[PDB]
C-alpha cells in the first residue's frame, strides 16, 4: 500500500556487440586502464552519449534564447566542476567535441597511476580496493570515483594505514610475533 | 571530415535530409563534409534533371 | 563611571568587536629599539607567557606562585635549542634562564614512524608556543612530533607523533585563553589540539597548495592562508563549517585603473594572516600586496603596495660579466627586472585595530585601523632589528593609565621556510627587544 | 639596436602560470632542477621545455643554453627573479635554470602542453 | 675520491668560466679572481 520504488537501467548497449573495430576498441581501452566489464565502458559511453546529445539539440537551438543560453550554462559548469573541459575552451562545440578517452583519464584509480604513489594500473586497483588512500577524510574504495580538481589536488594515504601511519598490519605483525618468537624458543 | 558521394546526395534529397544537420544527427559531434571536384564533376555530367540537386550539393559549408 | 567603564571592558572584552584602538597616544618616535645577538644562529622562535588576572577569578594565571606573575619566554632554533628567558624587566633586556639542547641522538632506532617517540628532538624544530597559562611549552618541528616540555625544570614529559611521513609541523597559534591549541601543516591541513587532556581534537583539509600561515582568537575560528593558489578560508568548529575568501587580483586593471588618471606585481603567493578581532583579518602576500579583509563578503576590505619598499636593483659587473659599460646597463635592462620586498612576521597586537609588518627589509612598519573599520594606514617605523625577523609576540605591563608595550621577537639571519635570503645587508641572530609606552 | 641575449622575457601572467606548473612539477617529480642538469636532459633528448632565470650573477651561464635549446627545437622562456623560481621550485636556494622533463604518463601533462603552446605563440 | 672531489669542484667552476668567456665579448676576471679565490678556500677546508 505504498508507491512503486524507483529504478532505472543505468546503461545502454552497442548495436553491433560483435565487430573488430568495436573489440579492439573496447580491448585496447580497458588494457590501457585496468578495467574488466564492457558493462563499465558502455555505462560511461552511455552517460556521455545522454550530455552529448541534449547539448547537441540545445546548440541547434537559436542564440539569445535562455533554454539554450541557461542549459548550456548548466551543462558546462558541470563540466568545468568534473574537469574534463578546459577552462578556455567553455563552448558547446568543445562539449559536443568530448569523448570518452577524458572520462577514462579523470576516473580515480587513474589519477591514483599517473600521480604514481603505484607503478601499476593494476597496483592502483588493489591498493584502492584495500582501502589505502583518501582524499581528505573518507577512504574511498570504489575506483570508479570521478575525482574532481578540488580533490585531485587532495588525493592523499590513509593516516590510519600501516602505509603512511600507524602499527603494523596484519602479515607484518605476525612476522613480528614469530621474529620475536625465533627470538624467544 | 566527411566525403560525399553522389550516391549519398542522391538518396538525401529523394528522402529529405538537410546535410549538415543530418550529420549533426548521425554522428553526435561537430563534423565538415567534403567534396572532391571529380564527384561535383560526376554530378554535373549526371546533367539536367539533378540539377536542383548540383545546385544543394554547391554550398559554401562544403569546402 | 570610571569603575564601571573598566568592569564592562574587562567584561566584554571577549565578545564583541574592535574596542582597543591605542595607537594615538602611544610615544612612537622614543620606542626603544635593542637586540641581544645569539651565538647559534637559525633562531625559528621566541614566545612569551603572559601571567594575566583573569578577570573571572582573580587568583593568577601561574601554576603555583612561585611566578608571582612573572612574565616568561621561550627562544628555540634549528640547531634545535630551547631556551627559556624572563622578560619581565623592562629597563633592562631579556634574561637566558634555562637551556635545553637537541641532537642527532633521538632519531628513530625504528623507522615505522608510529612511534616515533623519542622524548627528545632530533629533526629541527621549528614552531615553539608558551601556554597561556604557563602550564606547558609545546614544540612542533620538522620531527612531526608535538613535543611538549615542563617549562621550568626544561623537561619533555609528553609527545604527540602526529603520524606523517609528510606532515612536517609549519605554522602554530594558541587560541586566547583556552586549552585548544592550533597546527597547521603542509600536508594541506590543520589541526585542532588540547593539551589539557594530551588529546587531538579535530582533522581539518581543504586548502589546494600547502597551508601557509594561521591565526584565531578565544573564539573556534581559524583563519588560514595558503599561499599559491591565493586562497584564505575561515574554518568555524562548533558548527563544522568552511568559508572561503579568494583573491586573484590582474595588475592590468590595476595598471588600466592608474591609466584612467604605477608599478604592479602579480600574487604569486600568500604568506600571512592575524584575525585581529573576530570579524576583521590581515593576509600578506609575497608581491607586497597586504590585504585586510571583512568577514561577509570575498573580497577584501583593502589591498596595499610595496609596503615594506621594493628591492633595489643590482649592478653592472655582477649581472653582465661583459667589459661594455652600456651593453651591461642594457643587460640591467631597466625596470624589466624590479622586485617588491616581502612580508614575513607581521603581529597582530590582541583584540586591537594596529599591526606591526617587519622583515629583513631593514624598518619595521606599524600599521593603524581607522575606526569606520574601512582602512589602515602606514603610521610608523622602528629600526633596531638587524636580521631576518622570523617570530615576533608582545607583552604589555603597568597600570592601565599609561601601559609600557613590548614587541619580542626571535629574529635569525635565514628565512622561515627555506634560505632564499637575498644577501641581506645588516644581519644578526637574536633576540629584538622593543618598548614603547603609552 | 640588438636585444639582450635573454630574449624574450614574459608577462608577469606568464610568470605565474610558468611558476605554478613548475611547482606542480616539482611535486611530480617531472621537475629537474638546475642548468647542468637541463644540459645533460637536453644531451639525452628527454626534456620538455626550458625556463630561465634573468638575473643571476652574470647571465652567461645560463645563456649557454640557447644553443642546445634551438639545436633541438624546444621551447625556453625567461622569468626575471632566480628567487621567485627558487620558491616555486620548492628548494632552499635560488634557481637560474629549470627543465620540465618528458612523461606522457603525468597528471598535468595537459598544463604541460598548454603552456608549451603558450610559449610557441610567443616566440 | 678526496681529490676527486677537488677536481670535481674545479672542473665546474672551469665549466662556469668557459661559457662566461665564450658567450661574453670581453672578460670578467674579477668574476674569475673570486672563482679563484673560492677555489682556494675550498682548498683550505679539505
Ligand atoms: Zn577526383
Amino acid at each position: 500500500p505504498r508507491a512503486p520504488r524507483t529504478y532505472s537501467k543505468t546503461y545502454s548497449t552497442p548495436k553491433r556487440p560483435y565487430e573488430s573495430s568495436r573489440l579492439d576498441a573496447e580491448l585496447k581501452l580497458a588494457g590501457e586502464f585496468g578495467l574488466k566489464n564492457k558493462k563499465e565502458i558502455y555505462r560511461i559511453s552511455f552517460q556521455l552519449s545522454k550530455i552529448r546529445r541534449a547539448a547537441r539539440d540545445l546548440l541547434t537551438r537559436d542564440e539569445k534564447d535562455p533554454k539554450r543560453l541557461f542549459e548550456g550554462n548548466a551543462l558546462i559548469r558541470r563540466l568545468v566542476r568534473v574537469g574534463v573541459l578546459s577552462e578556455d575552451k567553455k563552448k558547446l562545440d568543445y562539449v559536443l567535441a568530448l569523448k570518452v578517452e577524458d572520462f577514462l583519464e579523470r576516473r580515480l584509480q587513474t589519477q591514483v597511476y599517473k600521480l604514481g604513489l603505484a607503478k601499476s594500473v593494476h597496483h592502483a586497483r588493489v591498493l584502492i580496493t584495500q582501502r589505502h588512500i583518501a582524499v581528505g577524510k573518507q577512504i574511498v574504495n570504489i575506483p570508479s570515483f570521478m575525482v574532481r580538481l578540488d580533490s585531485e589536488k587532495h588525493i592523499d594515504f590513509a593516516p590510519t594505514s600501516p602505509f603512511g601511519g600507524a602499527r603494523p598490519g596484519r602479515v607484518a605483525r605476525r612476522n613480528a610475533a614469530r621474529k620475536a618468537e625465533a627470538s624467544g624458543e | 571530415q566527411v566525403l560525399i558521394d553522389t550516391n549519398f546526395i542522391n538518396f538525401s534529397i529523394q528522402k529529405k535530409v538537410d546535410i549538415v544537420r543530418g550529420m549533426m544527427d548521425c554522428l553526435l559531434a561537430k563534423c565538415n563534409p567534403l567534396i572532391t571536384d571529380c564527384v561535383m564533376a560526376e554530378l554535373e555530367k549526371l546533367g539536367p534533371k539533378y540539377r536542383i540537386a548540383l545546385k544543394l550539393a554547391r554550398d559554401p559549408r562544403i569546402k | 563611571d570610571i569603575i564601571a567603564s573598566r568592569l564592562k571592558e574587562d567584561v566584554a572584552e571577549q565578545q564583541g568587536r574592535v574596542f582597543r584602538y591605542f595607537g594615538d597616544k602611544l610615544l612612537i618616535s622614543e620606542a626603544k629599539q635593542s637586540f641581544t645577538r645569539v651565538g647559534e644562529n637559525n633562531l625559528t622562535c621566541i614566545s612569551c607567557f603572559q601571567p594575566v588576572l583573569n578577570k573571572y577569578t582573580f587568583e593568577e594565571s601561574s601554576n603555583g606562585d612561585k611566578n608571582k606573575g612573572r612574565l616568561f619566554a621561550y627562544t628555540v632554533s634549528k640547531d634545535l635549542q630551547l631556551t627559556k628567558y624572563d622578560i619581565t624587566d623592562f629597563s633592562k633586556r631579556p634574561k637566558k634562564l634555562k637551556y635545553a639542547k637537541g641532537g642527532a641522538k633521538y632519531i628513530p632506532t625504528s623507522k615505522h614512524e608510529y612511534e616515533n617517540t623519542t622524548e627528545g628532538h632530533y629533526d629541527e624544530i621549528l614552531t615553539v608556543a608558551a601556554s597561556p597559562d604557563g602550564k606547558y611549552v609545546v614544540t612542533g618541528g620538522r620531527d612531526r612530533k608535538l613535543i611538549v616540555w615542563s617549562t621550568e625544570s626544561l623537561s619533555p614529559v609528553k609527545v604527540i607523533p602526529t603520524k606523517d611521513r609528510r606532515g612536517e609541523v609549519l605554522s602554530l597559534a594558541f587560541r586566547k585563553n583556552s586549552d585548544q591549541l592550533y597546527a597547521s601543516c603542509a600536508d594541506f591541513k590543520i589541526r585542532t589540539y588540547s593539551i589539557n587532556q594530551f588529546s587531538q581534537l579535530e582533522i581539518l583539509y581543504g586548502h589546494h597548495d600547502i597551508v601557509e600561515d594561521i591565526s584565531a582568537l578565544a573564539m573556534e575560528r581559524c583563519v588560514t592562508v595558503g599561499a599559491r593558489d591565493r586562497t584564505a578560508m575561515l574554518w568555524k568548529i562548533p558548527d563544522e563549517t568552511r568559508l572561503t575568501f579568494r583573491g586573484g587580483d590582474e595588475p592590468q586593471k590595476l595598471l588600466r585603473r592608474w591609466m584612467k588618471e604605477p608599478l604592479f606585481f602579480c600574487e604569486g603567493s600568500i604568506d600571512v594572516v592575524s584575525m585581529v578581532d573576530d570579524f576583521h583579518f590581515i593576509t600578506g602576500s609575497d608581491n607586497g600586496n597586504i590585504c585586510l579583509w571583512s568577514l561577509a563578503k570575498k573580497k577584501p576590505i583593502f589591498t596595499e603596495r610595496i609596503a615594506h619598499g621594493i628591492l633595489p636593483e643590482p649592478s653592472f659587473n655582477d649581472i653582465s660579466g661583459e667589459t661594455d659599460e652600456e651593453l651591461r646597463k642594457r643587460q640591467l635592462q631597466g625596470k624589466k627586472l624590479l622586485q617588491p620586498f616581502w612580508i614575513t612576521s607581521l603581529y597582530a597586537i590582541p583584540y586591537s585595530n594596529v599591526f606591526i609588518s617587519g622583515s629583513w627589509s631593514g624598518s619595521l612598519k606599524v600599521w593603524k585601523i581607522s575606526d569606520n573599520l574601512r582602512s589602515f594606514e602606514l603610521l610608523g617605523e622602528l629600526s633596531g632589528a638587524k636580521g631576518v625577523v622570523t617570530k615576533i609576540q608582545v607583552v604589555e605591563s603597568g597600570k592601565h593609565g599609561k601601559e609600557k608595550f613590548r614587541i619580542l621577537a626571535s629574529i635569525a639571519k635565514e628565512h622561515r621556510l627555506g634560505r632564499w635570503i637575498a644577501n641581506v645587508s645588516g644581519a644578526r641572530n637574536g633576540i629584538y627587544s622593543a618598548v614603547i609606552d603609552q | 639596436a640588438p636585444n639582450p641575449k635573454a630574449f624574450p622575457l614574459a608577462d608577469a601572467a606568464l610568470t605565474q602560470q610558468i611558476l605554478d606548473v613548475v611547482q606542480q612539477a616539482a611535486n611530480l617529480r617531472q621537475l629537474k632542477k638546475g642548468a647542468n642538469e637541463a644540459t645533460k636532459t637536453l644531451n639525452r633528448g628527454i626534456s620538455e621545455f626550458i625556463i630561465m632565470a634573468a638575473d643571476c650573477e652574470p647571465i652567461e651561464i645560463l645563456l649557454h643554453l640557447p644553443l642546445l635549446c634551438e639545436d633541438k627545437n624546444v621551447p625556453y622562456v625567461f622569468v626575471p627573479s632566480r628567487v621567485a623560481l627558487g620558491r616555486a621550485c620548492g628548494v632552499s636556494r635560488p634557481v637560474i635554470a629549470a627543465s620540465i622533463t618528458t612523461n606522457d604518463a603525468s597528471a598535468i601533462k595537459t598544463q604541460i602542453y598548454a603552456v608549451k603552446d603558450k610559449i610557441e605563440t610567443l616566440l | 675520491k678526496n681529490k676527486g672531489r677537488i677536481s670535481r669542484y674545479l672542473a665546474n667552476k672551469c665549466s662556469m668560466a668557459s661559457r662566461i668567456d665564450n658567450y661574453s665579448e670581453e672578460p670578467s676576471n674579477v668574476f674569475g679572481s673570486v672563482l679563484k679565490k673560492q677555489v682556494e678556500q675550498r682548498l683550505e677546508f679539505y
